[PDB]
RNA sequence: GGGGCAGGCUGGG
RNA sequence: GUGCCCAUCACCU
RNA sequence: UGGCUCUGCCAACGCUACGGCUUGGCGGGCUUAGGUGGUCAGCGGUUCUGUCCUGCUUCGGCGAACACGUUACACGGUUCGGCAAAACGUCGAUUACUGAAAAUGGAAAGGCGGGGCCGACUU
């Protein structure tokens, strides 16, 4: 937007991106401690935050770091996820503007189902004879947190929203915390920067980033397997990615993209899932937990209108009885 | 910045008036429905209505069982209303939807308050 | 001191609310009357607090604040012609902070 | 017992129709009454969140002092007067509650 | 016993009902105010009969001392004069009555 | 009691005036007004009979929240219905109530 | 031998 | 813990 | 919000301190977002009883073990063309330029995209 960006920290504490912060923040959360405990005096704490964010007397109180199974999520203190969402609200549309088209994750309007669907779609296209599956080693865990603020930096120019992404996310590590909001949007545009090594530099046309999955469908197994050569080159030596999995498969093994195994024709969602999800049923059906199950069923059930499963859900249906579709 | 605190924040009584907000702001377009008549019950179930937030937070805040079966009793009351509200109210005040989705809302509530008892019980 | 200083702060908030509570409409008459009598009925809350140091006194003034913001939040939103405009219930969640504040301090005090 | 809510619920259909047609004039008798009626399911919910005697008592007081509400409401003139026939098909429903009641009082009393 | 004292104070309320449903608008806080008071101490008087604290037969003597309160205010209240002297003397007889049968109740229970 | 009520029945005789001259538009903090003002005797009266200091300090509590409804009156009630003045005279007499309060505190705790 | 799927027996939750 | 998406629920345009 | 401590009128329950009040009409005035689930980037451990698989490799790994036609074997709003001017993105660039200083100014030519555009057909 005439590049620049040289005052995002007007915006990012308009009372009006604030409240939206807030809105964002506590959307889902309205039942945590952090809403909570905000809410209370929100317009009161979003005028003491406002004016945190708007002096640069902004501090991200210290992430809360649990574990599921294997993570490392880190929370944040709702304070935090609104600093966080004040941010990115104005610094994420003016980050994920330059994320490429093909970069599915964390922006609006681009999923994983319009990834998949791209990746079935510029498949089905093109009429892809292979394709170059790669995702990043320990990503989050190894973005730069540094060659990410040279493009976070590249594009923000305001220096004080770059004071408050460096709060947010300091400028110093290889970690990248995961479970930041701040930090969906500076992966996705980290990562953004091997979209425009596919994309830009490599004449790469067809692929599909989701995070840190890469799918770059070809035609040369050959041209795909430097394609990704020159990715990885890229992506170690500039953003300090080990690159975990890859592949130059023919496609007709099925792009493990996202959720699904994407062929041309058949986005069969993965086998995994079906396994993952008659589990899941069997166990609902077993615990007693027969209307979650309702809930879950008409998720799976989205995941697999697109994915062939009449046969699969007639299957289900005759295994437990519940209305899949 | 860390939020203006209150003091004495109790989680329950924090989610509990969160989630009765939520009947709040079903009931009270409905309950300033009940016609110009009806207006006494109307008073009467907005001050059951509006009123259960301060019974849930004095509940909270004064960490005594007592308050927070107070809060119940409210809740209960509150339930009450809704069938009056549905039933004995003649026009209609309240439709049979209005019932189940506010029932909804109020069982939340319960069980919200029903597992703060519970904490406190222990 | 205590029970003065917070009545003096929250006659700021009763200051800057009734003006508010009278405005609600009398549609949003039992909602008004009822914040009205959580508003205004809140210093005595703070009087009962400041002539026992009972520190359930001082909690249950923390109630009554903790009501009153409810109140605002009811009469920002639930409250359908409005009633504290959202700019009002900011303004007087800073006051009501600032009553919070002292309550604070003097629940501590206590402690 | 909380049949007596149920069966006290048809008390209130009852009563709360004749109630909400105390006119303004009778207005303030009418607001207590309704809340004598309205408000007793308080007391039977009250009572049954305790099942102490104590609050089975009050509820059986608000029993009592809903019949008085029907006794003054049939003597408060004009057209507007509660007609005999309702105080007694009133205090009918209001016998059968208060019979649950004492069932409950007893059941409560000989543990 | 609660059923006595309520049936004389009805006579209070009766005579006094009438009274504070004419005391003026301008003095409407204060009519709602006795009118809740006059009927409303039945209550008092009935939660005293139908339990025992004796607590609660001190909250309807003071409730009765409260309808005394409102007789002797009203009773020149202002130039729109809610309660006549007169009103207030009548009403005062009954609820004397009944503050006797209270007093008699709480010493029978003392 | 009997002293404290009459020479609180001065406040409500000074302060009633004054409550009423409130504006229309001033009529729920008005209603609010009057009863804390002559809902006070019933206060003072309730601690007359049972002797309970907890009742007693309800009584003060009471009298506190009737001087901030002077101060209220006075300028926060926007038209300062109450003009100085009037608080001055009115919290001469509150503050004699005050007295008989205070003593009475003392006369209950004794030991 | 390893492996995937459904049930055995036990953590996380 | 994070977003994007699915379901369902309210609720008016 | 069955208001009004709000008036005029008229009644009449009444109450009257005889003024009215009250009360009644009757006017009149004042009166998409959210919730909650569930996925996607992205819960296991052990023996057992069935059950099936045990291929590939560019040596990184990818699989397999029945979604079984692993596929509604047929595509799209995941459509098919044409463009790519604009705008968007992006590099040029926090450059030139301006100005002591880019200092919360600031381009652009150009380069690269398709994300965009225009039709068709379908949605």
């Amino acid at each position: 937007m005439g590049k620049r960006h040289r005052n995002l920290i007007d915006q990012i504490t308009t009372w009006e991106n604030l409240l939206d912060a807030y809105r964002k923040t506590s959307h889902g959360k309205r039942r945590t401690w952090g809403y909570l405990e905000f809410k209370e005096y929100d317009l009161a704490n979003l005028l003491a935050l406002q004016a945190e964010l708007k002096a640069g007397n902004y501090e991200r109180g210290p992430y809360r770091e649990f574990l599921v199974y294997p993570r490392l999520i880190s929370a944040l203190e709702f304070k935090d996820r609104l600093v966080q969402h004040a941010l990115c609200n104005i610094v994420a549309p003016i980050f994920e503007a330059g994320l490429l088209p093909y970069t599915y994750a964390c922006r609006p309007d681009k999923g994983t189902h319009a990834g998949v669907c791209h990746v079935q779609a510029e498949l089905r296209r093109t009429r892809a004879t292979h394709f170059l599956k790669s995702d990043f080693s320990k990503f989050f865990p190894s973005i730069d947190r540094a060659a990410l603020y040279a493009m976070i930096d590249k594009k923000i120019h305001c220096a004080a929203t770059r004071r408050l992404l460096r709060v947010v996310l300091p400028d110093e590590g290889v970690g990248i915390p995961i479970g930041s909001l701040t930090s969906q949007l500076f992966a996705n545009v980290y990562g953004g920067a091997v979209d425009r090594l596919l994309h830009d530099e490599l004449k790469q046309r067809h692929w599909a980033r989701y995070m840190d999955d890469i799918v770059v469908l070809g035609d040369d197994p050959e041209e795909l397997r430097a394609v990704f050569y020159r990715l990885r080159d890229f992506a170690s030596e500039r953003l300090g990615l080990k690159i975990s999995h890859w592949q130059v498969a023919p496609v007709s093994r099925g792009i493990n993209f996202l959720g699904y195994r994407i062929w041309p024709t058949h986005k069969l969602l993965r086998k995994s899932s079906v396994k993952r999800a008659k589990r899941k049923v069997a166990n609902f059906i077993k615990h007693g937990e027969d209307e979650s199950l309702q809930r879950f069923l008409a998720s799976w059930s989205g995941h697999a209108q697109w994915a062939d499963t009449h046969n699969l859900f007639t299957w289900m249906e005759e295994q437990y009885g519940i209305a899949c579709h | 910045m860390e939020p203006i605190e209150e003091a004495t924040k109790c989680y329950d009584q924090m989610l509990i008036v969160e989630r009765y907000e939520r009947v709040i702001s079903y009931l009270y377009p409905i309950a300033q429905s009940i016609p110009r008549k009806h207006g006494v019950a109307r008073e009467m179930f907005l001050k059951c209505l509006l009123g259960q937030v301060e019974l849930f937070i004095v509940a909270g805040k004064s960490n005594q069982v007592s308050k927070l079966y107070a809060a119940d009793a409210g809740l209960a009351m509150l339930r009450f209303w809704l069938r009056f509200l549905a039933g004995i109210q003649k026009p209609h005040a309240m439709t049979p939807h209005q019932v189940e989705t506010a029932q909804v809302l109020i069982a939340e509530v319960g069980r919200i308050l029903g597992s703060w008892i519970a904490r406190v019980n222990r």
